[PDB]
């Protein structure tokens, strides 16, 4: 049975400016099967009301999904994406880095 | 330039958790326009781009009707393929389907596509000539013969060269104001010392459409594919895309490096230097 | 518009 680990990218829609409204994205791709759980974290805690794109896939049949929410970044607030998938022993947590 | 229309189907069985889940999405180029989700409440093919909303109620009734039918087809195929591979009743399995057509700048047919997969790997694919099938394994050989005995390749070609291209052209027209623009990338560079000897140079491309883009590093005018990092092109969430390419350089040597950006929306390819 | 012709291509 083919199983592939998701690639993960956490980033904002626009280069972040403190006090300015923006969008927090977690893009998961290259995974199989499609069963996946993805959360956005503000200072460790789960953000409710997060939306995602409609499930789709690339030429190699691996799935991809965009999870997102609106937010206004500040100096103190830390954001992360937590991806839970059959292929991962513990959910992978990627921290948002403003320049990645 | 050229254009494509593409449909993606995903059926996933879930033994014990009820009936299989079915998702369908449709694309024109890199823009999604329709969606169906068998678990959603509406039970309708739904719009995802403004220009498709101008299609009447009859369009939506037929699309809804056919996508539902496809989901039932995948449903029995799921059971049938479980038999071919001698799989047990209790595991979760996946059928994926992609099909669509390409047209040239003039609107002419260029090529068609039809590919299926089972559990993440190739099952059966229509060949370039739209006339024959390539079956990846032994269970698909059985399916390959069923489809030869049904002349399904002609029927595929009928859609791909018929309704596919002509509704593509229609969509492109009804959405000219949006589907035929190229947003060029807004570029910038960042610079971060790693230590007292090294720094990261990162070349950014933002807000571009379509997704096809090339970022490449050079050192003294020669391609550098070594101590570089390229991220997968990614959706910004507003219809445009992002990409970046980074390089670790010796301190004081950043002026030797250039980032080059190729995109359809650019009158000519950019060169960036720190 | 989706291809109706796939609906019958049972595997």
């Amino acid at each position: 049975m083919i199983q592939r680990t998701p690639k993960i990218q956490v980033y904002s829609r626009h280069p972040a400016e403190n006090g300015k409204s923006n969008f927090l994205n977690c893009y998961v791709s290259g995974f199989h099967p499609s069963d996946i759980e993805v959360d956005l974290l503000k200072n460790g805690e789960r953000i409710e009301k997060v939306e995602h794109s409609d499930l789709s896939f690339s030429k190699d049949w691996s799935f991809y999904l965009l999870y997102y929410t609106e937010f206004t970044p500040t100096e103190k607030d830390e954001y992360a994406c937590r991806v839970n998938h059959v292929t991962l022993s513990q959910p992978k947590i990627v921290k948002w880095d403003r320049d990645m | 330039g050229s254009h494509s229309m593409r449909y993606f189907y995903t059926s996933v069985s879930r033994p014990g958790r009820g009936e299989p889940r079915f998702i369908a999405v449709g694309y024109v180029d890199d823009t999604q326009f329709v969606r169906f989700d068998s678990d959603a409440a509406s039970q309708r093919m739904e719009p995802r781009a403004p220009w498709i909303e101008q299609e009447g109620p009859e369009y939506w009734d037929q699309e809804t009707r056919n996508v539902k039918a496809q989901s039932q087809t995948d449903r029995v195929d799921l059971g049938t393929l479980r038999g071919y591979y001698n799989q047990s009743e209790d595991g979760s399995h996946t059928i994926q389907i992609m099909y669509g057509c390409d047209v040239g700048p003039d609107g002419r047919f260029l090529r068609g596509y039809r590919q299926d997969a089972y559990d993440g790997k190739d099952y059966i694919a229509l060949n370039e000539d739209l006339r024959s099938w390539t079956a990846a394994d032994m269970a698909a050989q059985i399916t390959k013969r069923k489809w030869e005995a049904a002349h399904a390749a002609e029927q595929q070609r009928a859609y791909l060269e018929g309704r596919c291209v002509e509704w593509l052209r229609r969509y492109l027209e009804n959405g000219k104001e949006t589907l035929q623009r190229t947003d060029p990338p807004k570029t910038h560079m960042t610079h971060h010392p790693i230590s007292d000897h090294e720094a990261t140079l990162r070349c950014w491309a933002l807000g571009f459409y379509p997704a096809e883009i090339t970022l490449t590093w050079q050192r003294d005018g020669e391609d550098q594919t070594q101590d570089t990092e390229l991220v997968e092109t990614r959706p910004a969430g507003d219809g445009t895309f992002q990409k970046w390419a980074a390089v670790v350089v010796p301190s004081g040597e950043e002026q030797r490096y250039t980032c080059h950006v190729q995109h359809e929306g650019l009158p000519k390819p950019l060169t960036l230097r720190w | 518009t989706i291809a109706m012709e796939l609906i019958r291509m049972i595997k």
